[PDB]
């Protein structure tokens, strides 16, 4: 993070042993489950780039996922020296990614004023190289999802949305799939439940109506 | 491309 | 949450790694026990909508109930709007629950003169919509709940008070209830002696009376 | 709707 | 608790999620053995009534004796309303136990010249009602605790002052428990050389005589 | 009522 | 513990939630081993009398031990009531156990000019009624202290010392019982061998010869 | 009475 | 780490112990797996000479690995001394890795205007020896990652990574190793699908192709 | 540790009990092996006497080894005596050791102008005698170091160095040791490999150069 | 000697 | 005397 020093300079802080030991741990037993982009997001908030790398950095497991991650932000960062060609000085694409900048550098461009937030445009690349694991180590499609002949449809809904959410297809697409592929999939009772609601009814509404099936 | 697992808030 | 910087600028400070493990060890181990709600009410004080979301979204589990959740706050988000038309500017309920408002703008109005304090506004939506879940979640009727032949009348009345905490009754029924269904469903020997009590007693009375049963 | 879990306090 | 901002306004601070957390533990574990009231009150030091009842409403398990406990502190604050008759304004009962008043009206009365200290009335309160719930969680009568044929004295006499604390008797009818009791109901070695150290000896004497029978 | 449970100090 | 405000006034703070499961883990694992009491010491650095009340009203077991506790804390305040004839005011022994004085008084009288230390002579009275414990739970007189036919001659002087040290003879006795009973109480091996040493001989010359045998 | 536990310093 | 005192002067704030703890659990548990460097990197940001050898001497395992990293010190020191010929005194490559040189020369070194950072000189020479014995600790050639005939490419990649990031070839070799092993070390159906996809594909496209065989 | 207190004056900080509880940790589980001196030293940054002596005095278990400390510290004491002959006062030995001296004049002492850092010579004298405890601790001369027939080449260095490390010959010694007894005690085939290195060969040579026997 | 360890950022 | 277990550093 960046720090006001007592003597009114911008000052890096360090994230701290236990902020990596957390990010660490997140990854390690979660192993890209959806939550682990709003954990990331969380971990390093105000992160520099080189917070930033650090977290990526110290990730142990999955070296598959990582190296995907670094195609997605050199691919982000060739982008970004698209949108901005060259002419404080300007930062190129691996100056936000913290490789050809330093920690100073950085600290600079993020406290300028207006402030070029170099640690929120790489965050936005290494959430957006997330996005494309989580979608990847998804275990299953939302088509394979479906509701077993004893299964509470409560523990279904559970691995629907799960599945749904790491699949993370658009929104239009989202509530299609929550309107059709969710009572379609739902076994034979549910299935007759659920349709006497019609297509109006929210998600406590089915669960409801499910509830003792 | 994936829209992103963020349910709620500003993704 | 809010802290005041060293420059008397109005800045955020962010949720902490272990506030976030906390609030998710509570989701995940307590699966919307009635007490998760007043510990997330806990974990969350002086939070700004975008911490409540960051609360919200590393909830990796459940997520049948973290849909029921959002589209609480989208109808509570959309009630805001009907009884606040459009004319700082005044945040609408999609700014509230933070998905069209920046952190800098909800830090404005939390920090207002008088303030807007949408981080209050948002939680109590949350926490609406967190009471919904925990009904749902509640295992058994209060009508359910009826004490075995040997079972401790303290254990009978802790089950009793746990499931009236979840089902959450108004408070007119929730006397009624521990009037006449706390006495009906005691087993025979407690039901014996705590008639003999009379109408007036106390839960303190009832349990001493009950103590040796 | 429920009347909430706050045993103690303002709700 | 509350806290002197930077600004000079009197400021709140949440209580910390590790010592909800350490409350939360300390409840579920030991169960209203007396040592909970201790923990509970240095856990509470300098707490509004918010935190209070943040406190009070994160017990999720012992709902019947947290229903005692909401008893205890209904009349305690009927109590209040009846000897502090209505004319920063006087709080009610219900305003001390933070059901009526907000954390700023809790703050402007603990923070007055004088100050009104709610938060330390409203924990005696707790605490009054916590004691009737360690009396009644009491396991046994002092009465029913006497030493074994080869029971250590020693374990004997914990045995004896954890039910003599539990059973919380006024501190004459202690003493006599002490003088007679505990002589009374050890075994027939240790009450043999009890008798010979006459009606004055000290529990250390008692505990040195009888230290290898 | 009982005397309560704090076996040093102030009670 | 006592911290200074921002508006310089002399302030309590609270002795923190993980000091005081410090202290109540220590006091229930290690019961009376004497390592107890340099805990006890370093973990109620700085604390007023009420800190040292609430570390000792935490421990929930040990009941008979806190009896013994609570009668030499009371002798002693005696004895001061005694030593200190009554005439800010002057402390009696109950003043600084805590009992007959608020913690405004407590803090009053360890910041005065010059201070009246109440915290450090109560924690004086409570580790002179600690070293009483200690001793009585010593579970071995250091004349049962004999080596066994195969022990180790290191494992013979850990428990020795520990003996001693809870035994906690005058340092002339303990000068005696180093070099007397330390060589009797050996093997007859490492009795040999350490006589042979002659009665100048250190511990770590006795340790050496025998660290063979 | 006993000379207490603390093997360093000043007791 | 530095700090600035609130006299102004710069002022040596020690390496907590839980960074300490967090250091040696990482070096005796993750044994130079590659991501023990960029945590060692994380953990000691802003290290003196001194935190620096307070982190390396803490390890009580490993000590050939330790030796083999003092002796990469001593030769880059050696190398040092070579290139900085002797004339705030200049430091030598002693005094850089904190032999030589005491806390409060290398406070002001590192404070000095220009700083000279013999800390992070420090850091890049323990660093540059970590590299070797991370790459010699490495169990396996990147040539003896095969695919096993039922196993997922997934955990081949992650496999073929993680080795690729211990042996830490030049990223040519790298890109060699990527575009040719990688295919030609896959199993006969993996080997045969990811022929189909040209030399020209991305990790993730391999991956995903091969992400049902 | 001292701290400067908001008034300007020299204040104590308490070792916190978490630095305790880890000192303690140390002391038990890895009984004296030498990376415990390391520790103790980081732990004990900036400490005063009472630190160090409160350190010193928590250490339950090793009270052989912690009466040699005590020998050690007050031979230490002794010979500064001798070479200071007594005349801020000047501290004796006595004093340095905490002993005779009270904190306000161990902090009188640390603070002075130029300071007298008692708590740095008494640390010395700490270290010094744990040096001693260390040595005596170690399970094996290095002679006794061998390798096994089917041992890795790095598990018998890392027992050597291991070992070499306890043992703490002078710098000479242990350059000839590693020079000849780790080349003559290697098992045949090592052996065989080591000596076609010559002389000259680094550790990290011989390692490599072993590595696959 | 080796490049090091580093996938992101400056190494 | 022994010298030190200080790999690194000044001992």
């Amino acid at each position: 993070p960046i720090v006001q020093n007592l003597q009114g300079q911008m000052v890096h802080q360090a994230i701290s042993p236990r902020t990596l030991n957390a990010w660490v741990k997140v990854v390690e037993e979660k192993a890209f489950s959806p939550e682990v982009i709003p954990m990331f997001s969380a971990l390093s908030e105000g992160a520099t780039p080189q917070d930033l790398n650090t977290m990526l950095n110290t990730v142990g497991g999955h070296q598959a996922a990582m190296q995907m991650l670094k195609e997605t932000i050199n691919e982000e960062a060739a982008e970004w020296d698209r949108l901005h060609p060259v002419h404080m000085r300007e930062p190129r694409g691996s100056d936000i990614a913290g490789t050809t900048s330093t920690l100073q550098e950085q600290i600079g461009w993020m406290t300028h004023n207006p402030p070029i937030p170099v640690g929120e445009i790489y965050k936005r690349w290494i959430i957006l190289g997330l996005n494309k694991i989580v979608r990847m180590y998804s275990p299953t499609s939302i088509l394979d999802i479906r509701q077993g002949p004893k299964e509470p449809f409560r523990d279904y809904v559970d691995r629907f949305y799960k599945t749904l959410r790491a699949e993370q297809a658009s929104q239009e697409v989202k509530n299609w799939m929550t309107e059709t592929l969710l009572v379609q999939n739902a076994n034979p009772d549910c299935k007759t439940i659920l349709k006497a609601l019609g297509p109006g009814a929210t998600l406590e509404e089915m669960m409801t109506a499910c509830q003792g099936v | 491309s994936p829209s992103g697992v963020f349910t709620f808030g500003a993704n």
